[PDB]
């Protein structure tokens, strides 16, 4: 099995940029891969004390005391204990599926496929990390070793939602992640100035009716949708409350 | 159709809450504390699609007969007068028939947004906001002398009657203020003039309002009052002394320099008194930490909060931070604590409890009420007249409030952990991205609230309140 | 003691109960039941330590006694108590039951069993706030719904086709489908039928339902059409409620839980089981019976105008001369809503309220037969003191707070039984259980009735056929009916109370039974110059009686 | 021979201090900070320890080493905001 770490071209992702050229690796490189993550920083101060909080701690004048009580409390186990639990279970179990788990995973493949095409339409290039069969056969391979991990002689839907829960984390972070890159924009301010225009700030208005008036209009659904989910990513002067209905203006 | 529950009209029923603006700092140049009256009547005579909008056609034929109720009353119609100052208390009383929540929800929009526009107004010209209300606004001027004041506050009165959106609004100055130290509105202390006079030097009479001297230790307050009145002195005289001579200001820098020493030996031989005497049992009288409602910090030494008030009150410079924090790490080195510490951290000793838009039938005025920072004898009692309130009918008023608090948070919305989106199914175990479903109102605000509730019940006698409690 | 009681040495007794309690049943004897086994010789000194029957034959009715209490390996102080217990041993056994008390117990689908909930006030410490629910109890409530509708579903005579799940429609088109969950709007504007899987479109252009039911939506339904992927539209052929069951049955899938259980209690420990006692209280409620009468009033009794006040007078005139068992008051009790006084010159709403109860406590004092013999139970309307309080006399939370004991200061002392519930209350006969439940249905089903594109004794037939079917006391979404996030269990029709009390103020008076379960409709008190309140007798009889 | 041993710093005043430098930087400039420069930092006041032949930190070291970071860090940027920077970043090198 192999463990990979690499740097993106221009050293931080650069969000700005596409997607498409921040990578180097060609598909046939990413596809025998099956779990990407993308560690990206980020600042809040929070995440940031607690971080500058647990080094200070982690020197060796104190977590040498901290850690012991790790093995105290029956918290965490050792290294070597763990060596020889892992070996046993390699070579005692091998787990197998049920037929409610292949149904689960194989709608599950058709939704991931068909969003990829999805926005494969839109941003009228090729993605840069696909989806195949092969990762198919890795959401089996995650979900055998998670019942592995158990010694369960067979596979159940616990671990396939824990399994599926995963793919998911590591698809829309790094596949899905803004498949956009960024009528063009002509329409976008057309569409600013109508709202600034005919919803004052503290009223609010139903979905269905807008959808509705420019869906009559020329700006149609598809463009609607997005520049209305933006302007929520703007997030200055539009609010969602009350599921999807209620479009409040801040 | 009225019958049915919904949510766009619950939330436009609880949503009564008032913003504010507050500035905190300290200024040296002349503040002029105004009022505002009469703001509803000129909103509501100024200024298919929105489904929360409500009916254009009976706004306008309202707004043409309080037209002709303003016209009728300016020439000697004591009735029209009359009906003109209860329309507002009319438009709030939901008793009253033909009462519509949507309607009083629009007029408080817009007088909020007329509120702003004011707000713009006023900052268009040389100003700076302190405080803003729906009664008080406090306004900073750039000039430095009271005297120099009078043609200038005059011209922006005048200026701004004279503007359409503004035309029927009535302002008028209370105080000036010469030397203000400012930092909430229960909290402060300076010296002000309560009107400019011509070829004589004006009289000058010192003000100190401070709820937070009323959690400190029964033998610092007077420490707490002589040291607050020596520094303000020492202020004035360094002001009045850059004044004479002619970020950073020079009318303040250099004013700490006074009083250092004295100060330093005053603690010292504090910190010692303290050591000797706060184990003796018949002195632990005076050491007694009071408590009052809305409190909620628990510490033990109270000399320190005593030094730890006495330097937020002067950090509130804004231009003298180096000098404050190096006579505050002195200050600490007496005890052996350290600089950045967690425990010589200054926070607010008392909660609140606001309640808005208390109306006094005698006056047909509305005002907010804070159960907990506010000092007693004026909970009971309006602002203006000094008529006593109903108290049952305050009991009553706070309980809607933690029924409607309640209420609230069990109504409340589902949000993502990684992304902020809201959630759009009824059944769905997670984010279809990585994260799981948090309450946009946490717990811990609530039952924090519900605590202080309990306290203001226990500290007065109300005995509705605590059966509502109760029952629960 | 004895008469002539004689002070033991308590060594020279220990032998006897150890022996008996250690070697052939028993264990543990602590010092304080050999106090009590020795205060116990004291009441048989008559020819003790020379007497063998009767000693051991009671202490082995001491242990018959108390190894059906907990597990029965340690005595404390009780001693003394499980010692009256012996000379007590030597109409009541019937419960009434709020939504705040009944007892909670969750469900598992991969285990099929029902699982019982530790409750927060008796573990935890509450004394701040307990009564909060936590965030995800939302989360899961619909699940739970979802999760006892399929079960009914499946467990069908009928149904051994067999449904598919939502997520599985995605890769089959032009083929025939059979599918159920609940139906709502989208936030777009259209109809969607939505599972745990996923959720679809609605085409309804050319749907036949099935007639009898008020399809709303929060609903559960089975819907039967073909998937089309040339967009997501299913197009349904043919609507229809899944169908309800009976109380046996439901009931011997779980053999026979103590969920109302009134004769014992589970707990985490364990669960536990009955069905010996029922036979026997069956055969004792079939004599007496009519003995044991109730009568109920109609809904919306005010306690403000005069002719409330004389028809009532008229009423417990009739009615002291032969005091039933119980009595319920339903309904609101003032006319206008109550909430905050914005006027200090006139009566304040609170105190109004107050007094709209002091009198009768003293109407109360001239009928001592009806005060002394029957209970007194009284249920919130819509518009009472904490209702209306924020819902200004609209709909509100369905798990309704009880009266305010400050408001009811005289009630219970004028009276000696008198209990407060919520909207939905709960009472535990011999063998009955009856709810009831007061709020407004023909109107809410009317007017929020699905339309199709394509005398009055059927109305009540399709609501008790859907409120039936559905099995729930609020098939709506949260949008209109806001629950408190933990207490919907209150609201489950699960184990299929025998008699239901549906109070309607919108409709008709009637007497139907179905599926086993027999309904009532009381109507409002008073209509159309004339005063009505309805009796049932527990052998399936129903009496109404009316004074003008 | 020498090892200096780190017990008594302030924990709050480096930590807020790593906060203020996560603040600014690429979010205002394009300098980058992580949290190695935070080992840099106890790195430095490890050698200013080290130079006294003391086996134990004391308070200067640390106070040294803030004051050598910060100063290379204000000392990068454009002419427009080093001003600022400079009187804004003046109370954590106070001495
Ligand atoms: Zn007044
Ligand atoms: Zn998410």
């Amino acid at each position: 099995s192999v463990l990979a770490a690499a740097n993106p071209i221009y050293g931080r992702y650069d969000d700005l940029k596409s997607p498409g050229d921040n990578i180097d690796f060609q598909t046939t490189i990413l596809s025998r891969f099956d779990m990407i993550f993308i560690v990206k920083d980020d600042h809040n101060e929070e995440r940031d004390i607690s971080i500058a909080n647990h080094v200070i701690n982690i020197h060796t004048g104190n977590a040498n005391a901290m850690q012991n009580q790790q093995e105290e409390n029956g918290s965490e186990i050792s290294i070597e204990k763990m060596k020889r639990y892992i070996t046993y279970c390699r070579l005692k179990c091998a787990p197998r599926l049920s037929p409610q788990a292949a149904e689960k995973l194989s709608s599950n493949f058709v939704t991931i496929r068909k969003q990829l095409l999805i926005n494969e339409l839109e941003s009228t290039e090729r993605s840069s990390i696909p989806i195949t069969i092969r990762q198919l056969e890795a959401i089996i391979r995650i979900t055998e070793s998670l019942a592995k991990l158990e010694l369960s002689p067979i596979a159940q839907e616990r671990h396939v939602d824990e399994a599926i829960r995963l793919f998911q984390a590591s698809t829309m972070d790094a596949a899905s992640q803004d498949p956009i890159g960024g009528t063009s924009l002509s329409e976008i301010r057309r569409f600013e100035q109508e709202l600034k225009r005919r919803l004052p700030i503290g009223w609010s208005t139903s979905y269905q009716t807008l959808r509705r008036e420019f869906v009559d209009t020329h700006r149609f659904s598809q463009l609607a949708l997005d520049k209305a989910l933006y302007a929520l990513e703007k997030h200055e002067t539009i609010q969602l409350r009350h599921q999807g209905q209620n479009i409040y203006r801040s | 159709i009225q019958n049915d529950f919904d949510l766009n009209t619950s939330w436009i029923m609880n949503d009564s809450e008032f913003p504010k603006i507050n500035n905190s700092g300290v200024y040296d140049n002349v503040v002029l504390d105004v009022g505002v009256d009469n703001l509803t009547v000129n909103t509501i005579l100024t200024s298919e699609f929105v489904h929360d909008a409500f009916s254009n056609d009976a706004l306008n034929v309202l707004r043409g007969m309080l037209k002709e109720w303003w016209d009728e009353a300016l020439k000697e119609n004591s009735t029209a007068d009359l009906l003109v100052n209860s329309l507002a208390s009319w438009v709030q009383n939901p008793n009253a028939k033909l009462f519509d929540g949507l309607l009083r929800y629009h007029v408080h929009n817009l007088t909020k947004k007329a509120l702003l526009q004011l707000v713009n107004e006023f900052s268009a010209l040389g100003s700076t906001i302190v405080y803003a209300d729906r009664n008080q606004i406090l306004i900073k001027t750039n000039k430095y002398s009271p005297e120099n004041c009078y043609a200038y506050s005059q011209y922006m009165m005048k200026a701004v009657r004279t503007n359409p959106m503004f035309s029927y609004l009535d302002l008028n100055i209370k105080r000036y203020w010469d030397l203000l130290i400012w930092m909430d509105k229960f909290n402060f202390s300076g010296l002000a003039c309560i009107e400019i006079e011509e070829k004589e030097n004006q009289d000058y009479t010192a003000v100190s309002q401070w709820q937070l001297k009323k959690f400190l230790s029964p033998i610092y307050q007077p420490e707490f009052e002589d040291w607050m009145m020596i520094i303000l002195d020492s202020m004035l005289k360094t002001k009045q002394s850059y004044l004479k001579l002619n970020s950073v200001e020079n009318s303040l820098n250099g004013f700490s320099h006074l009083f250092s020493k004295p100060l330093m030996k005053r603690v010292k031989k504090l910190f010692k008194n303290q050591q000797e005497f706060i184990l003796d049992p018949q002195y632990e009288a005076d050491y007694v930490i009071p408590v009052l409602p809305g409190s909620h910090l628990n510490v033990k030494n109270p000399l320190l909060e005593l030094v730890k008030s006495l330097c937020h009150v002067m950090l509130l410079s804004k231009s003298t931070i180096l000098e404050i924090r190096t006579l505050r790490k002195e200050l600490l080195k007496i005890f052996e604590l350290r600089e950045f510490a967690k425990v010589a951290e200054f926070k607010d000793p008392s909660l609140s409890l606001v309640v808005p838009d208390f109306l006094c039938e005698y006056c047909f005025f509305i005002s907010d009420i804070d159960f907990c920072k506010a000092a007693p004898e004026s909970i009971f009692s309006c602002v203006r007249c000094h008529k006593a309130f109903n108290q049952v009918l305050l009991q009553e008023h706070l309980i809607q409030k933690l029924r409607s608090d309640i209420e609230s948070y069990l109504i409340q919305d589902l949000r993502c952990s990684r992304c902020h989106k809201v959630k759009r199914d009824y059944m769905s175990a997670h984010c279809p991205c990585a994260g799981a479903w948090e309450g946009t109102l946490p717990r811990e605000s609530i039952v924090q609230k519900l605590n202080v509730f309990k306290q203001v019940a226990k500290y007065y006698g109300f005995d509705i309140l605590l059966s509502c409690i109760a029952d629960l | 003691g004895n008469v002539l009681p004689v002070k033991i040495q308590p060594p020279l007794l220990r032998p006897l109960a150890y022996r008996v309690l250690s070697r052939k049943y028993g264990l543990s004897i602590k010092s304080d039941g050999l106090s009590a086994l020795a205060e116990f010789v004291g009441t048989n000194i008559g020819a003790n330590w020379r007497q063998g029957p009767a000693t051991i034959k009671f202490l082995e009715q001491f242990a018959a006694v108390w190894k059906q209490q907990e597990r029965g390996l340690f005595i404390d102080q009780s001693g003394v108590k499980e010692v009256i217990q012996e000379m007590k041993e030597r109409r009541d056994y019937f419960k009434v039951i709020n939504a705040s008390q009944q007892q909670r117990f969750s469900y598992n689908p991969h285990k099929m069993q029902f699982i019982f909930v530790p409750n927060k006030k008796q573990n935890g410490l509450g004394g701040i706030a307990g009564f909060l629910p936590d965030i995800e109890d939302k989360v899961q409530m619909f699940l739970t719904r979802y999760y006892l509708t399929n079960d009914r579903v499946m467990r069908n005579e009928n149904f051994q086709m067999s449904i598919t799940p939502i997520k599985n429609l995605l890769g089959r088109d032009a083929q025939n489908f059979l599918l159920l969950g609940l139906l709502n709007k989208n936030f777009k504007g259209n109809w969607s039928l939505e599972d745990p899987s996923g959720s679809v479109e609605i085409d309804i252009s050319q749907t036949i339902p099935t007639q009898g039911h008020y399809y709303v939506p929060g609903c559960m339904v089975l819907v039967e059409g073909i998937y089309y992927s040339v967009g997501n539209k299913f197009h349904v052929t043919s609507m229809t409620l899944p169908p309800g069951e009976r109380r046996e049955i439901t009931l011997e899938t779980i053999g026979n839980l103590d969920l109302l259980g009134i004769h014992g209690i589970s707990n985490n420990n364990f669960i536990a089981r009955l069905d010996k006692d029922l036979k026997i209280r069956l055969h004792l409620l079939e004599k007496e019976l009519t003995d044991h009468k109730f009568v109920i009033l109609g809904a919306n009794l005010f306690l403000d105008d005069l002719k409330i006040m004389t028809a009532l007078s008229k009423i417990l005139q009739k009615l002291n001369d032969d005091p039933p068992t119980l009595l319920i008051w339903q309904g609101s009790f003032t006319s206008v809503p109550v909430f905050a006084s914005m006027s200090s010159r006139n009566i304040s709403s609170s105190t109004q309220f107050k007094n709209n109860f002091d009198a009768l406590a003293t109407l109360l004092s001239r009928f001592d037969n009806l005060t002394e013999n029957t209970t007194m139970i009284f249920i919130p309307g819509p518009n009472d003191l904490w209702g209306s309080m924020v819902s200004l006399g609209a709909s509100g939370t369905l798990p309704q707070d009880p009266i305010p004991s400050a408001f009811t200061k005289k009630i219970n002392k004028v009276c000696k039984n008198v209990v407060w519930s919520s909207n939905p209350t709960r009472i535990a006969y011999l063998s009955q259980e009856i709810v009831i439940f007061r709020d407004d249905l023909s109107g809410r089903f009317k007017r929020h009735r699905l339309e199709f594109p394509f005398q009055k004794v059927q109305e009540t037939r399709k609501l008790v056929k859907t409120i039936l079917d559905q099995g729930h006391l609020s098939p709506f979404l949260d949008s209109l009916r806001p629950i408190s996030w933990d207490l919907d269990h209150t609201l489950t029709l699960c184990p299929i109370p025998s008699t239901m009390v549906l109070c309607d103020t919108t409709s008709a008076q009637f007497d139907l039974t179905y599926n086993g379960c027999k309904v009532i409709n009381p109507g409002s008190f008073i209509h159309n110059r004339r005063a009505r309140y309805m009796e049932y007798v527990p052998s399936s009889k129903k009496t109404i009686q009316e004074e003008i | 021979k020498i090892y200096p041993k780190l017990h008594q710093m302030d924990m709050d005043k480096v930590s807020r201090v790593y906060a203020d430098l996560r603040r600014e930087s690429i979010s205002t400039g394009s300098f980058p900070i992580t949290v190695r420069h935070l080992e840099s930092i106890l790195r430095i006041a490890e050698s200013f320890a080290k130079m006294r032949l003391s086996e134990f930190v004391s308070s200067y070291d640390l106070d040294r080493a803030i004051k050598v970071v910060v100063d290379s860090f204000v000392d990068a940027q454009k002419v427009s905001v080093r001003r600022q920077l400079r009187r804004s970043f003046a109370i954590y090198t106070l001495g």
